[PDB]
C-alpha cells in the first residue's frame, strides 16, 4: 500500500496537483512522517472491530477540507481482500458519484421532504464516511488474512 | 320592469363564483396527490369526482333558482 | 392647494437644504468613517509588520 | 404489516413487519402506515417510536436518515 | 333561438302525450336497442368487435363500483349505468346535424328531439330510485342504520345530527338538479348557438356537449354508489 | 316591483359561494393525506364528510330561504 | 316594498361567506395534518372542532339576526 | 330603464370571476405535478380537462344564460 | 323605510366574513403546527387563541353596530 | 339615464376579475415547475398556454358583452 | 331615509373582512414557524404583533369612521 | 344623470381587482423560482413578461372602457 | 342626500380589503422566512417594512379620499 | 344629488382591493426566496420592486379616477 | 369643530403670500442644523453623547444603501440622508401638543399646523427632487439610456416596454401621494381620537402613528435609492 | 383651547411610557457600540 500510495503521489505530482495525506494506523503515519509528508490528520490505535464514530475524526476533516476548496478531490488507499490469500491494495474515487450504475433509478420520485438539497446536502457526509468505513474494515479484514 | 330580470342573471352569475375556485382547488389537489402517489389514482378519483360534482350542486341551486325567477 | 409659485419655492428650498447639509455633516462623518476603515486596515499592516 | 428494517452502520438492528412507526422527520414527527407513499427525510435526535400490535418500543435516534418505499 | 318552455308538451296530440323529452327518451332506448342488436348481440368467446365493445363498459363499471362499494349486488348505480347510456344517447342526438332545428315543417315544436333529463320529470324519477336505494341499503340493508340521520344521533355530538340529516334528505335533490340542470343548459347552449350571428362555427358547449354528458353520467351514478357507501358505513 | 326576486337570488347566490370554496378546500386537502397516507383513508374520510356537512349546512339555509322567499 | 325580504337574504348569504370557507380550511388543515401524523389525531381533533364552533357560531350569528329580521 | 342591459352584463361578470380562478389553480396544481414527474403526465393532462370541463360548466352557464337573458 | 333592517344584515353578514376566514386559517395553521411539533403543542395554543380573540373582535364590532341599530 | 352605460363597464370590471387571477395563478404554477425540472419545460409551456386560452375566453366573453352594449 | 344608518354597517363591516383575514394569516404563518423551530420564539413573537398592529389599526381606521358617520 | 362616473370607477375598480391579483402571484412564482433555481433565470422571467402581460391585457381593457365612459 | 355619508363608508371599507390581506401576507412570508435561516433576519426585515408600507400606502388612500368625501 | 362622491370611494376603494394583496404576495414571495438563498438576492430584489411597481400603477389608476371625478 | 383640510396659508410674507408650509419647514431645518453642527462640533475618536447617535443613524443608513447597492451610495446619499431625517423630525413633530390648538393671535386657523410633509405641495416638491435624481442619473449612467423602455421586444413583448414607462411617472406621485396620505391620516387621528373620549384612548394610537412616520421617513428615503438602483441597470 | 390640554397630558404619558419602555435598551445599545470603537482605537493604539 506504501508503494501504491508512494506511486500515487508521483502522477498526481507530475500532472502539477499538490497533495496531502492522511492515515490510518501507525505504520502509514510513521512511513510518511519519515518521508516528510507530514500528514494532515491521522487516527492510529483502531481497534479490530472499530465504529464508524472512530474514522469521523479524519472523515470530517476531509470534507470539511474540500467543502472549503482546500481539495479538489478525495481518494482512499485500502488493502483490497480479493482472496484469503491474496491482498491486493486498490485505490478509490471518495467525490460523491452519480447514480451508480442502474440502481432502483427508475419508477422512483421520493417527496424529499426537507427538501432535496437538504437530503442530499446531508447525505453525501455520510456516504462517504461510509466509503470510508467499509474501506477501514475491509483493510482490517485483509491485515489479519 | 328589469329587477326579476336582473335576479335571475344575478342568481346565477353570482352563485357560480365559490364553486367556481372550489372545483379548481379539489383538481389541483388531486392531481398532485396522484403524481406523488400513482399506485392510488383510482381512490382518490372515487373522492375528486364527489368532490366536484358534489361541489357543482350549490352551483347548479342558482340555475335552479334563476330558472325559476326567470320563468316561475 | 397646489400653487406652482410656492411649489418651486419648497423645490427650491429643499434643494438649499440638501446642499448645507452635504457641506457641514455628511462629508465629515464620511470622512470619519473613511479614516476610521483606513486606520483599523492600517493596525492591520502593522501588527503584520510587528511579526 | 411493512418490511421495517432499523439498519445501522455498525449491524442490523431490525428487520420485521411492523404496523405503524412514529417517525421523527425534521420537518416534524411523521407516521408511516403500511401502504405509505414513497418518501426520503432525515431525523433528528429524537425518539423513534414503533407500533406491533399495541406494543411500542421506543428506540432513541441521535440522527440518521429513513427510506419509506 | 326558437322560444323553448321548460314544460312538456311538444306536438303531443293525444294528451299527456309523448314531448320533446318525452319523445326522445323512447327514441334513445330504441337507439339502445338497435346498437344492442348490433354491438351486442354477435358475440363469441373471444371478444371482438361487438364482445369487446361490451366487455369495455361493464368491466370498467364493475371495477368502479368495487372500488367503491360492492355490498349491495343490486344498486341504483346498475340502473343508472344503463342510464349513462340514456344520457349519452339524448346528448348525442342533440348535437346531430338539424336535429335541434326540429319543427322546421308559429314555428312547430321539436318532438323527440331533446335530452333524455331536458324536463324535470326524468331526473326526479332517476333520484327517487336512487334515494330510496341509498335508503334501503342503510335503512334495510345495513340493519337499522341511519345512524347521522333519522333519530340514531344519540351517541353524536350535541352540536351536530341535524346537519347530517338535512344534508343526506338534500342530496336526492341535488342529483336530480345536477342532472336536470346540466341536461336543460345543454339544450340552451344548442339553442343560443344557433342564435348566435355567427355562421357555420360551432359552439364551445355543442363540442364539449357530450364530454359534459358522458361525465355528468357517471357522476350521478358514482355519486348515487358514494352516498349509498357513505350511509352503509 | 321585482325586488323581492332579487331577495331569493341573493340568498342562493351569496350563501352558495362560502361553502363552494370550503367544501373545495376540504376534498383537496382530504385527498392529500389519502396520497400521503393511503391506510388512514377510513379515518379521514369520516372526517372529511362531517366537515363538508358543516358547510353544507351553512349553505341550505341560504337555499332554504331563497325558497321561503321565493313563495312567500 | 319588499325590501325587507332582501334584508334577510343579506344576513344569511353574505353571512356564509366567511365560515363557508372556515369550515373547509381546518377539515382540510386537520386532514393533511392527520395524514402526516397519525397518532396526533386526539388533540387534533378536539381544536378542530373548536375551529368549527368558532366559526358557526359567526354563521349561526347570521341565522339568529335573519330570524329577528324574518319575524 | 335598462335594467335588462346591467343583467346581460352582470351575468357574464360574475361569471367569469369564479371559474377563471378555478382553471387557473387547475392549471397550476397539474402542471406542477407533471414537473414533478413526466411519466404520470399523460394520465393528468386528461385529468386537467376533465377538471376545466366542468368548470367551464359553469363558465358557460352564465353566458348561456346571458344570451337568454338580453335576447329572450 | 327598511334600510334600518338592511344594515343589520350587512353589520352581521358583512364584517363576519374576515372573522370566518380568520378563525379557520388561524385554527388550521396551529393544528398543521402540533402535527410537526407535538412537543410545543401548549406554547403555540395560548397563541392559537389570542389569534382567535384578535380576529373575533372585529365580529362583535360588527355584532356590536347590528345590536345598536337594532335599538336605534 | 345612461344606465347602459354602468353596463358596458361593468361586464368589463367583473369579468376580468377571474382571468385577472387565472393567468396569475397559471403563469406562477407554471415558472415553478421550470425551476425543478427545466427538461420538461417544452410540454408544460403549452399547456401552460392551453390554460391560459380558457381563463382568457371568459375574459373575451366580457368584451363581447362590452362591444355589444356600446354599440347596439 | 336610513342612508347614514346603514352607511354605519357598511364601514365596520366591509372594513373588518380585509384585517380579519389579514391577521388570520399573520397567526398562522407565527405558529408554523414556532412550529419549525421555537428557538426563535421570542424574536417571531415581535414581528407577529406588529402585523397584527399594522392591520388592526385598518380595522379601527374603519371603526372610527363608522362612529363619525352615527354622529357626524 | 351622472351614472357615467360610476361605470368610470367600475371599470378601473373592479378591473384592477382581477390582474391586480394576478400580477402578484406571477411575479411571486418567478422569484421563487429564480430562488431555487438560478441558472434557469434568463428562461423564467421571459415565461413570466409574456404571461404577466396577459393579465394587465385585460386591466387596459378596463381602462379602455375608462375612458371611452367618459367622452 | 345620505350618499356622502354611504361614500365616504366605501372609500374606508372598500380599499381596505386588499391592503388587510395584503399585510397578512407580507409578515407571515417574512416570518416563516426568518424561521427558516435566523441569520438573515436583520436583512429581510427591512423587506418587510418596505412591502407593508406599501400595501398600508393603498389602505390609506381610501382614508384620505374618505375624509374628501364628507369635507368635499 | 351625491351619486358622483360614491363614484370617487369605488374608484379607490375597488381599485385598491386587488393590487392591495397582489404586492402583498410580492414581497411575501421573495422572502420566502430570499430565505432559501440568499445569494440570489441582488438580482431578485430588483424584480421585486418592478413587479410591484407594475402592480401599483393599476392601484393608482384608481386614485387618477378618484382625482379626475373628484374634480371633473 | 375638527376643521381639518387639506391645505392652510396662514400666508407670514407681505407682496406674496406663502403657505405656512415654510413655517414648519424651517423650524424643523433649524432643528436639523442645529443638531447636527452640534456633532460636527465633537470630532473625538469615541462618540459620546449627541454626536454618537448621530454617528449610528448615519451609518446605519448608509448600511442599508450599500447593501441595495453599493457602488452609488455616496453620490446619492446627500439626497437619502436629508430626505430621511428632514421627514422623520417633521412626522414626529406631530406628536407634540399645539398641533390643533395653536392660532390665537376667533383666528382658529393654527399656523404650526401639523407637518412639513402633511401638505401636497412639500411632498409633490419632494418627489420631483426625488424623481428627478432618479432619471438623471439613469441617463448619465447608460448614456442616452432608455434600452428597457425601448421596448425592443428584445426579450420582452411588444405591449411590455409602455406599462413601466407608465409607471415611471406614477412613482413621483405616488411617492407624494403615500407621504402625504400616511401623515394625513395621522393628522386625523391626532384629532378625531381626541374628539372622541381623549382619555387613555388616543395613547395606543400615538405609538402607532410615531412608529409609521418614522416608517414613511424610512421608506421614502429607501424608495428612491431603490428606484435608483433599478434605473441604474 | 381644552385640545392643548388634551394632547399634553398624552404627550407626557407616551414619553413616559417609552422612557420605562425604550430608555434602557437604547443606552445599553449606545453603550456598547462606543464601547467597540474604543476598544478598537484602544486596540490600534497598543499595536502601534
Amino acid at each position: 500500500v506504501l508503494r501504491r500510495a508512494g506511486r500515487f503521489i508521483t502522477e498526481q505530482r507530475a500532472m502539477g496537483r499538490t497533495v496531502d495525506v492522511y492515515t490510518f494506523g501507525r505504520k502509514g503515519r510513521d512511513f510518511f512522517l519519515r518521508t516528510g509528508f507530514a500528514p494532515a490528520g491521522e487516527a492510529t490505535r483502531l481497534g479490530d472491530a472499530p465504529k464508524l464514530e472512530a474514522i469521523l475524526g479524519v472523515a470530517i476533516s476531509a470534507i470539511n477540507g474540500f467543502q472549503s476548496g482546500k481539495y479538489d478531490e478525495l481518494y482512499i488507499i485500502y488493502s483490497e481482500f480479493i482472496n484469503t490469500l491474496v491482498q491486493r491494495p486498490a485505490i478509490k474515487q471518495l467525490l460523491p458519484v452519480e447514480s451508480p450504475d442502474i440502481s432502483t433509478t427508475t419508477n422512483v420520485d421520493y417527496t424529499y421532504e426537507p427538501g432535496e438539497e437538504e437530503v442530499l446536502n446531508s447525505i453525501l457526509p455520510r456516504y462517504v464516511e461510509t466509503q470510508i468505513y467499509q474501506a477501514v474494515l475491509e483493510s482490517i479484514a485483509s491485515e489479519h488474512s | 320592469e328589469g329587477l326579476n330580470l336582473v335576479a335571475t342573471a344575478l342568481a346565477v352569475g353570482l352563485g357560480a363564483i365559490g364553486p367556481g375556485v372550489g372545483i379548481g382547488i379539489i383538481v389541483s389537489g388531486a392531481v398532485q396527490a396522484i403524481g406523488r402517489n400513482p399506485e392510488i389514482e383510482n381512490r382518490v378519483v372515487t373522492y375528486m369526482f364527489i368532490g366536484i360534482a358534489f361541489t357543482e350542486a350549490l352551483a347548479i341551486f342558482g340555475l335552479v333558482i334563476a330558472f325559476l325567477i326567470g320563468f316561475g | 392647494g397646489i400653487n406652482p409659485t410656492l411649489f418651486i419655492a419648497q423645490l427650491i428650498n429643499f434643494l438649499l437644504l440638501i446642499f448645507i447639509l452635504r457641506a457641514l455633516l455628511y462629508r465629515p462623518v464620511m470622512n470619519l468613517l473613511n479614516e476610521r476603515t483606513r486606520r483599523i486596515e492600517e493596525s492591520v499592516r502593522d501588527a503584520e509588520k510587528v511579526r | 404489516p411493512i418490511h421495517l428494517e432499523i439498519v445501522t452502520a455498525e449491524r442490523v438492528i431490525l428487520s420485521d413487519d411492523v404496523d405503524m412507526i412514529s417517525a421523527p422527520t425534521k420537518d416534524g414527527r411523521v407516521g408511516i402506515l403500511p401502504r405509505h407513499a414513497p418518501l426520503m427525510t432525515i431525523l433528528e435526535p429524537g425518539e423513534l417510536d414503533i407500533i406491533k400490535n399495541g406494543e411500542r418500543t421506543p428506540f432513541a435516534v441521535s440522527g440518521g436518515f429513513m427510506e419509506v418505499l | 333561438h326558437v322560444e323553448v318552455a321548460a314544460e312538456v308538451i311538444f306536438d303531443g296530440i293525444p294528451g299527456f302525450p309523448i314531448t320533446n323529452s318525452f319523445v326522445v327518451a323512447i327514441i334513445i332506448d330504441i337507439f339502445v336497442i338497435a346498437l344492442a342488436v348490433a354491438a351486442t348481440r354477435n358475440l363469441q368467446m373471444v371478444p371482438r368487435g361487438l364482445q369487446n365493445v361490451m366487455e369495455f363498459i361493464l368491466e370498467s363499471l364493475y371495477n368502479l363500483f368495487r372500488n367503491i362499494n360492492a355490498k349491495y349486488v343490486a344498486t341504483a348505480f346498475p340502473l343508472v349505468a344503463t342510464i349513462f347510456l340514456f344520457v349519452l344517447f339524448g346528448n348525442w342526438f342533440g348535437l346531430l346535424p338539424g336535429v335541434g332545428s326540429i319543427g322546421v315543417c308559429g314555428k312547430k315544436l321539436v318532438p323527440l328531439f331533446r335530452a333524455p333529463a331536458a324536463d324535470l320529470n326524468f331526473t326526479f324519477a332517476i333520484a327517487v330510485i336512487s334515494f330510496v336505494f341509498i335508503e334501503y341499503w342503510g335503512f334495510r340493508a345495513l340493519g337499522p342504520g341511519y345512524l347521522k340521520k333519522f333519530f340514531n344521533t344519540n351517541g353524536i355530538m350535541s352540536f351536530v345530527g341535524i346537519i347530517e340529516f338535512i344534508s343526506e334528505l338534500v342530496k336526492p335533490f341535488a342529483l336530480a338538479f345536477r342532472l336536470f340542470g346540466n341536461i336543460f343548459a345543454g339544450e340552451v347552449l344548442l339553442v343560443v348557438m344557433a342564435f348566435l350571428v355567427p355562421l357555420l362555427l360551432p359552439l364551445p358547449f355543442y363540442g364539449f356537449e357530450v364530454f359534459v354528458g358522458f361525465i355528468q353520467a357517471l357522476i350521478f351514478a358514482l355519486l348515487t354508489y358514494a352516498f349509498l357507501n357513505i350511509a352503509v358505513t
